[PDB]
Order: structure tokens, then C-alpha cells, then sequence
């Protein structure tokens, strides 16, 4: 591990700090709520009639399971787009408030059902918000909404004073004053009826054929889910490095029993760094808390690889009895497990040191461990740990009528090395960034 | 704002002001030495328990090694600062058993064996005057808490604090050894083997160093000892009452804590992405059109880490400069006597005593301040037998009738003999010479 | 020895080497090579890749320059200290304790070194100390006598006056001491005789 | 003489001037002016600029 952190095959003598490379998650659980009713896709994708585009129909969808695999036999969708969520992740999510808006529009105007579009439908009939999330589905219905002789039951607004607001509906039939003279509520020159009818014959072009459009609007609000995906729940696994899926929220870590009070109409409770920690189990109503699986504070003490291969491990701020639980020694390799317990166990104020014996002597500090503790490689050969010695103990004979006078001397020379300058460098930015 | 009190001095061409008394003044100087040593786990700070984020972070590989190298250099420099500040001598001089120091009372600065930590009264006051907001053992964060203490948040986000190499007991032992050396051996222990000397003779050496004859000490020893004890007690009661001092150590601690807290709370930034949480991005989008959000988050968090490391390096340079100054003052004022003006307190320097402090050192400077001056009439030279006479040391003063020669810093008039003056030339070129008689033994 | 010059050289070499090897980073782009991006993509939808690479390399250059400035400040401080030591210990004698070696400073000699200077400090160290019995002053004729320079020592029988840093006993005459006051206020005064020439 | 005070003043003035004139960089955007981006693009696909 300390070879891997330094990205080298040779390690010099000293102490090093290593990244996490030991524990890997293996198990995954799902904790979806138990909802059994299939969602009424038919009642909205198989209605005998739809609404006009200027009077589009909005329906609330709740307490159902969105499978959408039952539509593979009946209908084929020419247009299917989603904003704010990838299509392949729809089976792993639970929504909060699903709204379905249905209408019928001409086949050449399906492109206008999108955020940021303009035209006739997007300006006067139906407008989507810029931050819209959800999906848009549209399919051809020439064999249902068109009949011989002309189907004139579908209408659209042609004139308006100003553009519509997002998700706004206008059904007023006042006379539009195109010119300057007032209309006085009667048609005539420069006074038009605002609504006009589609002519849906079964023999016209593809761009002049009826299309049915359904817009689904959702949100991942912090509230109990009502619409879920087709997934099966799994039994809880505790005290292990596992992946979890709670109401569409995915994560990794260790699950442990906990306790907190929580307001009912809220679902998620975050932390200071916007990390989710408080959830409500939809099957058992038990609030557990999540702890990170990774552990930091592991240091490796070694001599040079040219000398030997034995190492010692220091765990920071860890009791020597609680070491194997904190590092999850049950799911580790035995070669890492031999450094979890044993006889060479020392408890220092810097933590727990495993792999070196504690002698009762005192020498100079060779490898500094911390809190007055050092370690060295001594004599077979072994790694020892001790408390560093400040210096030689001495005393001076002091009295009120005694002095000490030197009688000889020595001439002593000594070195002092001081840096003065360093290497002068220059760069060529246009050659470093964009070479030729 | 007011610059200060308006003052003027009465200057003439034949007037002097000579002090007649003195005071012994002790002052305190506080110097930071080291700071907190920190370590950052980059792959745990940026991508907490996410394999996809780790695989994306594998492109930015050398940045983490560079940051860790800089932080380890800062930490070993922090240990080295204390190493050359406190470990000056390598002999642990034991405190003397008998305490006959000529009336001087060093009880409040010598270690107290009653306490479990062998520290003085002033050292205990200094440790109690600093909060030192941390000791949070791992496992207490595990369970029964939601990490309101923010130490659990720092640990869970990959930020750790390393303990210093030298504990407080070893620093206290070093200060005790220096104190025992400087009161039983003078300056001799700092230049070789320690040679014992009575404390009164040592203070006579110091008075001869500052320019006063040593009989002043032997005539005012009781007054000097009483002044020193009273001023030591005054420092003790001043430090035991107000907490406005030790601001430098306190705001170094505050700066480090604030930097760590800012680095923790900078994790709630979107950095131009759809969310600041990796789990929402990984759970709402598939593998493509999710690398851009994680890339934005990675770039922002790497920028935050680099900013923190740069600020830490800039602070470490200033801390190292302060530690170098503290080491210089330790070597030049505790181990000897300094002639530099205002380097070790106001007045003329006599002694210095070191005390430990949280990430710092406190010097008690013992200095000499003249007081109760008096006016006198002064001449540059004396013409006795057609030749000029100049004093060997000191100046000629007059009390109105007769002329005397005295030392410059203390008033002690004496008869002008041939042993006090020397003759050079005739009394024709010196401006302002005064006729008088020079006694001959 | 000479670890400081060696690790300054090593630090500069390592900084240059990591600046070179940082060029193999994608920085969120599809590749770390400009030629592949310019060969597989047209003029548009390739400016974003080059922009990512440009931002990453500019960040690397700025980090290198900042660390170079931080190191240069410390090098300048060390150079100022070396110049001060050369001025105050080679061109003169220094009374500052431990500024130019252990013991009392006598001389210093400079030598050059790769990006550095080496000072050879020549100092005086006392040795072979001996115990003695001392006294603050001497009352001869009802008046106290204090030494001019040095202290009074005794070998058990007689009293001498000597210099502080070397043992050289001498007879206590009137040319070694001076008189100030009577022998009533000095604590620990010792009865003895003072020779007069 | 007095070159040190002069070039400290010059360094501060040059730093402020280059901080001012660094506002004319596109930084990989379509323009260096916020008004052009806000006048040619809607609320979406202008947040990236
Ligand atoms: C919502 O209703 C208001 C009130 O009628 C509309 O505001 C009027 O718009 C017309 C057309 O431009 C103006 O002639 C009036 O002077 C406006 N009156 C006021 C009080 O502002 C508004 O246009 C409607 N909203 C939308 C989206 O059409
Ligand atoms: C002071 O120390 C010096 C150095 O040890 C002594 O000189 C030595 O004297 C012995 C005996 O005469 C010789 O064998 C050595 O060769 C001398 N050493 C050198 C370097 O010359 C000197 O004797 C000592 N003086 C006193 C008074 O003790
Ligand atoms: C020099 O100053 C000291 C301190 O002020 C004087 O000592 C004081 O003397 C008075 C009267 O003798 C006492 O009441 C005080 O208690 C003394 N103070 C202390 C601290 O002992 C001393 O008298 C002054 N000497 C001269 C010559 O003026
Ligand atoms: C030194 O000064 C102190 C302060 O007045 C003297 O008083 C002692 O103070 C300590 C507090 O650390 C107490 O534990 C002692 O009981 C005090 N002693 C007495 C007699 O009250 C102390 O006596 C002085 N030292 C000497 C040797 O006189
Ligand atoms: C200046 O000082 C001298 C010496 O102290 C004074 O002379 C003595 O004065 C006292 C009176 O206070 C007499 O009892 C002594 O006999 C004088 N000594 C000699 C040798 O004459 C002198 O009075 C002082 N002058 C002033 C103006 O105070
Ligand atoms: C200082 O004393 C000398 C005597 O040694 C004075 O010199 C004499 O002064 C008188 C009066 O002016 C003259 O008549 C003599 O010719 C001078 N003799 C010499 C050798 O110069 C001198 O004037 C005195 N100075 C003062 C200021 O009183
Ligand atoms: C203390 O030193 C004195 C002076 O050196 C010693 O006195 C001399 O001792 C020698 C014997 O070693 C005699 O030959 C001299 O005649 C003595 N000189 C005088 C003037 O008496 C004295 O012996 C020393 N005492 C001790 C205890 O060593
Ligand atoms: C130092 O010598 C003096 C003599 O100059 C001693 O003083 C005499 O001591 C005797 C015995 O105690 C007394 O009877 C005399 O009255 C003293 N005379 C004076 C003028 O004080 C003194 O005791 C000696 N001190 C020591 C420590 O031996
Ligand atoms: C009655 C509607 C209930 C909506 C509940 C929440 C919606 C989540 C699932 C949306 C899928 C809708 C059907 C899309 C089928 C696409 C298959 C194809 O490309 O052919
Ligand atoms: C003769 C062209 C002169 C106009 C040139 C200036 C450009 C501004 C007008 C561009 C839009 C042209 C008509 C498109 C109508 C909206 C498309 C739709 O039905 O959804
Ligand atoms: C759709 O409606 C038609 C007409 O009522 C019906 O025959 C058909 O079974 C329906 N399909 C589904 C899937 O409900
Ligand atoms: C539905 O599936 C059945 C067989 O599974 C098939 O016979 C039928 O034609 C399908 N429905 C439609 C509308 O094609
Ligand atoms: C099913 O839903 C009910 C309703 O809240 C809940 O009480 C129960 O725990 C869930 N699970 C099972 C297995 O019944
Ligand atoms: C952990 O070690 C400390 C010593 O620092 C000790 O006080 C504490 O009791 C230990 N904890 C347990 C659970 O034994
Ligand atoms: C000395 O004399 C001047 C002028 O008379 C006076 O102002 C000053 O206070 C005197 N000094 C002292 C110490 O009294
Ligand atoms: C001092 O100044 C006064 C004022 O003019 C003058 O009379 C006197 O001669 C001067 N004395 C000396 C020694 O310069
Ligand atoms: C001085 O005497 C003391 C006590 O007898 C002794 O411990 C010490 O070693 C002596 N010093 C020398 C230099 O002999
Ligand atoms: C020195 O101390 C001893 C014992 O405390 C005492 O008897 C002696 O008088 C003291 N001498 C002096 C000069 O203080």
C-alpha cells in the first residue's frame, strides 16, 4: 500500500501516510416502498378522445407503479424525450408528484413541445418552463382521430395579445382586434375569431396528420414517494460495506441502527457538507444513519526496502481494543489481518502501534512517531518503539561561597553551511501549452 | 488621534542630569513558535466512497502527491522549529536543593513537584489562559451523534490533525533545565561546561556589564531583591486576572480552525453543476452526460484544496520567521547578556527567563531603569597647572562650590585626584575648560 | 553533510520533472494529445477539448510559478542571513552569543560551495576547571575592597585575585582593588590584608 | 536614488492595471461581454457562458 501511494518500487526509511486501498463493497440492497397497484397508463394512452391543444387536460397521478413495459404491445411512440433525467434510470427512481398533460396537435408541430421553442403552439397554446424536468411522449393517431369527410373537433388559438406564461391555459373566445378600429364584439374586417379548427382527413400528408402528446412532469422532492419503479426490495444488511438504494437515492457505506426525531411531511435530512444522513425506511419506519466506509489515519513505519521488508502500522486516535471493528478486519485479507491483532500492540497518545515491541530504554529519535514516541530498527533484527531521551542527566554543585575557574583551554573550529541562490528557470507558455 | 504626551528637555551647554536611584523592571514578551500540523486525504475529500469518481480522479494523479508533499514539508518544518527553539543545550541540569540565592525568590518560575506535570505557577497560568480548541477519539464520532462538533465532519471528509513530536512535559523539562543552568552557572553553561558561582557575584558581573560599579549591588542588595520579588509578584497577579494577553497564540489557533472549517463547508458548492451531491448525479443520470458534472465538481474541489495548501504555506513562512527570531532571542538573552538596544526589553538588559506556552514561548526580561535624576554643572576638562585633565571614566560635576568626578549612570561623587584623571596637552585648545585643583596622593 | 544545497537542487529538479510529466492529464477531455483531437474532430466540437487542455495546463503553470515564488522568499531570507554573518563575523569580531559558533568567537573564514557558503568558525572553549572558595570583598582596615577586574579566590590558606576566564593568581595589592565604604553593609566580607607598594 | 519605493509603487499600480485589463478575456466563451450573452441567448444554454 505504501509502495502504491508513492508509485514506486523502492521505499526509503521513515513514516508514510497511505490512502485507503483495503475495503471494497460487495453487497447491494434495495428498500423501495410496497405499492402493488399497476399504474393506469391505458386510461391516458388509450382514451377514446383527447382534449384540444388550447384546452389541454391535466391529470394527477399518485399511488402507482410505473412499469411502462405493458405499452410495448399496444402503442409505438414516434417521439420520446426526457429532460433532467436519463431514460435508462427511470426504473430505479421514485417520484413525488407526477402530472400528465394530454392534448392533440398537428404532426408538424410536435417539435414545438420543448423548452425554449417558438412558433404558434409554443406562444399561444402551450409553453414549457426553461427549467422543466420530466418527459414528453408523442405518437401518431391517424387511425383514431381522423375520419372520412373531415374531423373538425380539434381547435387551436391563432391570435393573442401576448405570449403565454409557462403552464398557463387560456380558453377565452373574445374577438381579436387586428386593426385599429374597435370590434364591438362582432366579426368583420380586421376582427377575427381567435379559435380555428384542424381539418383531419385520412388522406392528407404526414405533416398534416393528428398526433397525440402526453407530457409527464415529476420532481424528486424530500417527501414520501407515491410513484415508484418496478423493483423488488431486499433485506437489510447492517455493519458491512454495502451499496444501498433508498427511494431512488443511491449510496455506499455502512448501515447502523440510530435514532432521531423527524417531521412527518419531510423525508431527507442532510449534514453541514450537504451529505444525506437522515432517511425514513418506507417498510419499517426506522431511521438509521449512514457512516463512511473508508477510514483515514493509517500510517506505515518502515526501514528501507534495501534493509528489510517488515513494517509497523499506526492507527491514529484508535483504541487498541477497537482496531478491528474500525477497519473492518473481518472482510480483509489475512496478510492485513495479522496487523490487526497480535502480541506487539502498544497504546500511545497518538493512537495504536502494531508490529513493534515496546522497550523500556531510551535513545535518540530515529523515526519520529509522535507524542514523544520514536521507533528504530535494532537487533536477528526487529523494529522497536521507545520514548525519546532529551539528553544526559547532569547536576551542578552550587553553594554560596564556591566558584569554579578554568585552568586550560581548547581552540575549536566548526562549520556552518548556508544556501545563497538557486536555479534560475524560464518557461515558454506558447510552446508548453500548444506545441507547434 | 493623539501621538503622545507633549514634553520638552532643558538643554544648555553646561548642564547634566545624573540619576540618583534605580528600579528593576521585568517585562513579558510572547512569541509564537509552531502551529497545527494537518494532513489531507484528497481521494476521500473529493470522491467519498464512489468508485466512478475515483476512476475519473485517476487522471488527476500528481496533484494529490504534490499537495501531500507540501503538507508533509510544512509538518516537519513545524517540528524543526520547536527543535531549534527549545533544545539549545543537551544537558538536563537538575534544580539545586538549597535555595540560598542572596534573597532572590524564584519560587513562581521553578517547577512545582506537587502537580502531576512538573510546571511552574506562571506556566500553569499561561496554559489556562489559552483555550486550545481541539482529543476527539475515533469511535465517539461513530454513533450517538450527527457530527455537530465538526471534528467528526473533518474526520469523515478526510482531514486529520497530527500530534506534535515533543509533548508539553519535555518542553517543560527543557525550560526547567535552562532555568537551572542560568541561575547556578551564569552564562558559562552556554559556552561549555557549567561553572558554579554565587548569585550575588553573578549580578555583580551583570552590573559591571551594564556600566555600573559593583559596589552598588553590594550596598543595595536587599532593596534590589525586594524590587525583583515585588515585580515578579506583579507580573503574576497581572497574568492571573486579565486574558487580553496571549493574542498571537490565540489567533493563530483561530486562523487554523477557521481555515479547516471553511475547507469543510466549501463542499456545498455546485461549481456550475446541477447539484452539489454526487449521489443525486449518480442516481439520476447514466454513465454518459454525468462525467461533465463530476468533472466540474472535481475541478472545483481541487481548486479549493490548492488554495488551502497555498495559504498554509504562506502562513508557515511567517511562523518559521517568528520561530527563528525566538531562537535568536533564546540564544542571545537567556544564555548571555545583550548590549543591543531594546532587543530584550526597555532599559539596560540584566537577565532573561524562559517559560513555555501553547505553540509559543514567553520571555521575562529583567532590566535596569535609572530614576530620580538631578541637575548639575559640568565641565569638559580641568586645567590645574597649565595642563588639561580628562576623566578616565565618568564626568566632572559641580554642586555649586566644589567639583567632583562621578560615574555616568549613578551618582557617586569623589575627590578629583591624579588616579581618576589623565593629562593631555595644555589648557588652551579645549573649549569650556574650568580652573580647579587636582589632588595628589 | 551539505544536505541543504543537495535538497534545494533536488526540489528544483523534482518540480521541473513533475511539471513535465503533468502534460499527460486529460483534464476532463477525450484525450491528452492535441493531435488526436485535431485529427478526429472538425473545427467545431473540438474547441471545448482544447479549452479544457488549455485551462489545465495554465493551472499547472500558475501552481509552479507560485511555489517557485514561495521558495524564492525563503532562499532570499537565507541569503540575507548569510550576508549578515559574513559581515559581522569575517570582517570583525562578534560579542553575540552563539551567533558564530559555540564558545567565545575569535575568527571566521569563508569558503564557497555550489549555491552556498561555508563558514569555518574558530572559537575559544575553556576547560579543566577547578573548585575554589570566593568572597565578595575584603575588609582590611575597616573599609571594603572590591577587585577592579577578576574575583577573589582562595586555595585554603591565602587569598588571591584572578581574572575570570583563566586561572592566574596574584597578590592582592592596592593596584588591583578599589575602596568604597566600610565593611558593615557587604554580606559575606572576609578579613584579610592588602599589600601596599 | 529611491528606486525601491518607486518600484513598489509601480508594482502595485501594474498589478491593479493588469487586474482591470484581464476583463477582456473570453475564457472559452462566445464573448467577453455579459450583455451580449444575455441579449442573444435565453435563460438556458447561457448559464454555461
Ligand atoms: C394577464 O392579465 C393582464 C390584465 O389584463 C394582462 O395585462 C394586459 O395586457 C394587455 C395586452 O398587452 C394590455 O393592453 C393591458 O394594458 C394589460 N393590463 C395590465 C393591467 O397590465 C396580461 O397581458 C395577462 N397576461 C398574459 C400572459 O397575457
Ligand atoms: C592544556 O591542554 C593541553 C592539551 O592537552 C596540554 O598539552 C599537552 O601536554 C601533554 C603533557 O605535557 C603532552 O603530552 C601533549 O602532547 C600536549 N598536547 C598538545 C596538543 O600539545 C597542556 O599540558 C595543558 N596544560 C595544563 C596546564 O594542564
Ligand atoms: C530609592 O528608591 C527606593 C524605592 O522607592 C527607596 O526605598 C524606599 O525608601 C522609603 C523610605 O526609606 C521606604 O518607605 C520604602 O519602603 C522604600 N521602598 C522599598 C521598595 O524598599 C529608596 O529610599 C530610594 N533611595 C534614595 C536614595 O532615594
Ligand atoms: C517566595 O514568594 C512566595 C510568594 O509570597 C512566598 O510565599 C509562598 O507562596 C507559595 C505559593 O506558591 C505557598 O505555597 C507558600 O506557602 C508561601 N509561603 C509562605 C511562607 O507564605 C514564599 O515563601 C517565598 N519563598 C521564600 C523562600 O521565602
Ligand atoms: C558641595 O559638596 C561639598 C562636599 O560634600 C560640601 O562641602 C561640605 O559641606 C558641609 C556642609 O553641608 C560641611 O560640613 C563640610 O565641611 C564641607 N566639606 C568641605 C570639604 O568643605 C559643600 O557644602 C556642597 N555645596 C553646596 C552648595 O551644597
Ligand atoms: C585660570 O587660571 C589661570 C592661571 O593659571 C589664569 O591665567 C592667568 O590669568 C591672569 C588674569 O587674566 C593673567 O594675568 C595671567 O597672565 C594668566 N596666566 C596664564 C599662564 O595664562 C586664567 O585666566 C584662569 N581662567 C579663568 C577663566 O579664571
Ligand atoms: C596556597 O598558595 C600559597 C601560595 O602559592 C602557598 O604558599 C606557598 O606554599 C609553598 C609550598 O607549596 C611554600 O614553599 C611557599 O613558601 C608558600 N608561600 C608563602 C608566601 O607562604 C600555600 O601553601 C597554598 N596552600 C595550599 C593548601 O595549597
Ligand atoms: C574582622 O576583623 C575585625 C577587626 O578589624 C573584627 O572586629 C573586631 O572583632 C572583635 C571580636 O569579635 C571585637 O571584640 C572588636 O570590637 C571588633 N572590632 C571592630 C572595630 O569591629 C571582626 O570581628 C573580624 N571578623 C571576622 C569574621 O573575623
Ligand atoms: C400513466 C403514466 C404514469 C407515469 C408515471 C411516471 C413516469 C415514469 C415512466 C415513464 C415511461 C412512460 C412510457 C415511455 C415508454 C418508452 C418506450 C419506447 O420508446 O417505445
Ligand atoms: C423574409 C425574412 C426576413 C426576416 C429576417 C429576420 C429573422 C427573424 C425572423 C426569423 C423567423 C422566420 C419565420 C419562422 C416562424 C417561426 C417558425 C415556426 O412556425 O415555429
Ligand atoms: C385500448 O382500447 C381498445 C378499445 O376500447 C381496447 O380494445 C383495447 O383492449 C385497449 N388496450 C389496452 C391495453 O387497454
Ligand atoms: C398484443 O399481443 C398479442 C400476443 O401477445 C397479439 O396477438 C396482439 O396483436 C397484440 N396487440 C396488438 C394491438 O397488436
Ligand atoms: C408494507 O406497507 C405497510 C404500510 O405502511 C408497512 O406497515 C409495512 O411495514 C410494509 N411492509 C410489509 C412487509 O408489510
Ligand atoms: C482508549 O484508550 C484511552 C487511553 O488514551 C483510555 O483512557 C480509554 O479507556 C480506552 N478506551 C477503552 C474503551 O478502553
Ligand atoms: C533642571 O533645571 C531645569 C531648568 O531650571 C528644570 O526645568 C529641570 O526640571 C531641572 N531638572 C530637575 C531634575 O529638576
Ligand atoms: C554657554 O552658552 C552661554 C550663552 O551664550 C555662553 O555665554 C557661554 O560662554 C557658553 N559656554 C560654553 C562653555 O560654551
Ligand atoms: C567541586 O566540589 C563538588 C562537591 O565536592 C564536586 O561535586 C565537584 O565535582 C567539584 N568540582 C571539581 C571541578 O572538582
Ligand atoms: C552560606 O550558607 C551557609 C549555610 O546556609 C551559612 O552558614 C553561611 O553563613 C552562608 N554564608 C554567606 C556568606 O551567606
Amino acid at each position: 500500500e505504501t509502495k502504491c501511494t508513492l508509485k514506486s518500487f523502492t521505499v526509503e526509511k521513515g513514516i508514510y501516510q497511505t490512502s485507503n486501498f483495503r475495503v471494497q463493497p460487495t453487497e447491494s440492497i434495495v428498500r423501495f416502498p410496497n405499492i402493488t397497484n399497476l399504474c393506469p397508463f391505458g386510461e391516458v394512452f388509450n382514451a377514446t378522445t383527447f382534449a384540444s391543444v388550447y384546452a389541454w387536460n391535466r391529470k394527477r397521478i399518485s399511488n402507482c407503479v410505473a412499469d411502462y413495459s405493458v405499452l410495448y404491445n399496444s402503442t409505438s411512440f414516434s417521439t420520446f424525450k426526457c429532460y433532467g433525467v436519463s431514460p435508462t434510470k427511470l426504473n430505479d427512481l421514485c417520484f413525488t408528484n407526477v402530472y400528465a398533460d394530454s392534448f392533440v396537435v398537428r404532426g408538424d408541430e410536435v417539435r414545438q413541445i420543448a423548452p425554449g421553442q417558438t412558433g404558434k403552439i409554443a406562444d399561444y397554446n402551450y409553453k414549457l418552463p426553461d427549467d422543466f424536468t420530466g418527459c414528453v411522449i408523442a405518437w401518431n393517431s391517424n387511425n383514431l382521430d381522423s375520419k372520412v369527410g373531415g374531423n373538425y373537433n380539434y381547435l387551436y388559438r391563432l391570435f393573442r395579445k401576448s405570449n403565454l406564461k409557462p403552464f398557463e391555459r387560456d380558453i377565452s373566445t373574445e374577438i381579436y382586434q387586428a386593426g385599429s378600429t374597435p370590434c364591438n364584439g362582432v366579426e368583420g374586417f380586421n376582427c377575427y375569431f381567435p379559435l380555428q379548427s384542424y381539418g383531419f382527413h385520412p388522406t392528407n400528408g404526414v405533416g398534416y396528420q393528428p398526433y397525440r402528446v402526453v407530457v409527464l412532469s415529476f420532481e424528486l422532492l424530500n417527501a414520501p414517494a407515491t410513484v415508484c419503479g418496478p423493483k423488488k426490495s431486499t433485506n437489510l444488511i447492517k455493519n458491512k460495506c454495502v451499496n444501498f438504494n433508498f427511494n431512488g437515492l443511491t449510496g455506499t457505506g455502512v448501515l447502523t441502527e440510530s435514532n432521531k426525531k423527524f417531521l412527518p411531511f419531510q423525508q431527507f435530512g442532510r449534514d453541514i457538507a450537504d451529505t444525506t444522513d437522515a432517511v425514513r425506511d418506507p417498510q419499517t419506519l426506522e431511521i438509521l444513519d449512514i457512516t463512511p466506509c473508508s477510514f483515514g489515519g493509517v500510517s506505515v513505519i518502515t526501514p528501507g526496502t534495501n534493509a528489510s521488508n517488515q513494517v509497523a502500522v499506526l492507527y491514529q486516535d484508535v483504541n487498541c481494543t477497537e482496531v478491528p471493528v474500525a477497519i473492518h478486519a473481518n472482510q480483509l485479507t489475512p496478510t492485513w489481518r495479522v496487523y490487526s491483532t497480535g502480541s506487539n500492540v502498544f497504546q500511545t497518545r497518538a493512537g495504536c502501534l502494531i508490529g513493534a515491541e515496546h522497550v523500556n530504554n531510551s535513545y535518540e529519535c530515529d523515526i519520529p512517531i509522535g507524542a514523544g514516541i520514536c521507533a528504530s530498527y535494532q537487533t536477528s533484527q526487529s523494529i522497536i518503539a521507545y520514548t525519546m531521551s532529551l539528553g544526559a542527566e547532569n547536576s551542578v554543585a552550587y553553594s554560596n561561597n564556591s566558584i569554579a575557574i578554568p585552568t586550560n583551554f581548547t581552540i575549536s573550529v566548526t562549520t556552518e553551511i548556508l544556501p545563497v541562490s538557486m536555479t534560475k528557470t524560464s518557461v515558454d507558455c506558447t510552446m508548453y501549452i500548444c506545441g507547434d | 488621534m493623539s501621538l503622545g504626551a507633549e514634553n520638552s528637555v532643558a538643554y544648555s551647554n553646561n548642564s547634566i542630569a545624573i540619576p540618583t536611584n534605580f528600579t528593576i523592571s521585568v517585562t513579558t514578551e510572547i512569541l509564537p513558535v509552531s502551529m497545527t500540523k494537518t494532513s489531507v486525504d484528497c481521494t476521500m475529500y473529493i470522491c467519498g466512497d464512489s468508485t466512478e469518481c475515483s476512476n475519473l480522479l485517476l487522471q488527476y494523479g500528481s496533484f494529490c502527491t504534490q499537495l501531500n508533499r507540501a503538507l508533509t514539508g510544512i509538518a516537519v518544518e513545524q517540528d524543526k522549529n520547536t527543535q531549534e527553539v527549545f533544545a539549545q543545550v543537551k544537558q538536563i541540569y537538575k534544580t539545586p536543593q538549597i535555595k540560598d540565592f542572596g534573597g532572590f525568590n524564584f519560587s513562581q518560575i521553578l517547577p512545582d513537584p506537587s502537580k502531576p506535570s512538573k510546571r511552574s505557577f506562571i506556566e500553569d497560568l499561561l496554559f489556562n489562559k489559552v483555550t486550545l480548541a481541539d482529543i476527539k477519539q475515533y469511535g465517539d464520532c461513530l454513533g450517538d451523534i450527527a457530527a455537530r462538533d465538526l471534528i467528526c465532519a473533518q474526520k469523515f471528509n478526510g482531514l486529520t490533525v497530527l500530534p506534535p513530536l515533543l509533548t508539553d512535559e519535555m518542553i517543560a523539562q527543557y525550560t526547567s533545565a535552562l532555568l537551572a543552568g542560568t541561575i547556578t552557572s551564569g552564562w558559562t553553561f552556554g559556552a561549555g561546561a557549567a561553572l558554579q558561582i554565587p548569585f550575588a557575584m553573578q549580578m555583580a558581573y551583570r552590573f559591571n556589564g551594564i556600566g555600573v560599579t559593583q559596589n552598588v549591588l553590594y550596598e543595595n542588595q536587599k532593596l534590589i531583591a525586594n524590587q525583583f520579588n515585588s515585580a515578579i509578584g506583579k507580573i503574576q497577579d497581572s497574568l492571573s486576572s486579565t486574558a487580553s494577553a496571549l493574542g498571537k497564540l490565540q489567533d493563530v489557533v483561530n486562523q487554523n480552525a477557521q481555515a479547516l472549517n471553511t475547507l469543510v463547508k466549501q463542499l456545498s458548492s455546485n461549481f456550475g453543476a446541477i447539484s452539489s451531491v454526487l449521489n443525486d448525479i449518480l442516481s439520476r443520470l447514466d454513465k454518459v452526460e454525468a462525467e461533465v458534472q463530476i468533472d466540474r465538481l472535481i475541478t472545483g474541489r481541487l481548486q479549493s484544496l490548492q488554495t488551502y495548501v497555498t495559504q498554509q504555506l504562506i502562513r508557515a513562512a511567517e511562523i518559521r520567521a517568528s520561530a527563528n527570531l525566538a531562537a535568536t532571542k533564546m540564544s542571545e538573552c537567556v544564555l548571555g547578556q545583550s548590549k543591543r538596544v531594546d532587543f530584550c526589553g526597555k532599559g539596560y538588559h540584566l537577565m532573561s527567563f524562559p517559560q513555555s506556552a501553547p505553540h509559543g514561548v514567553v520571555f521575562l526580561h529583567v532590566t535596569y531603569v535609572p530614576a530620580q535624576e538631578k541637575n548639575f554643572t559640568t565641565a569638559p576638562a580641568i586645567c590645574h597647572d597649565g595642563k588639561a585633565h580628562f576623566p578616565r571614566e565618568g564626568v566632572f560635576v559641580s554642586n555649586g562650590t566644589h567639583w567632583f568626578v562621578t560615574q555616568r549612570n549613578f551618582y557617586e561623587p569623589q575627590i578629583i585626584t591624579t588616579d581618576n584623571t589623565f593629562v593631555s596637552g595644555n589648557c588652551d585648545v579645549v573649549i569650556g575648560i574650568v580652573n580647579n585643583t587636582v589632588y595628589d596622593p
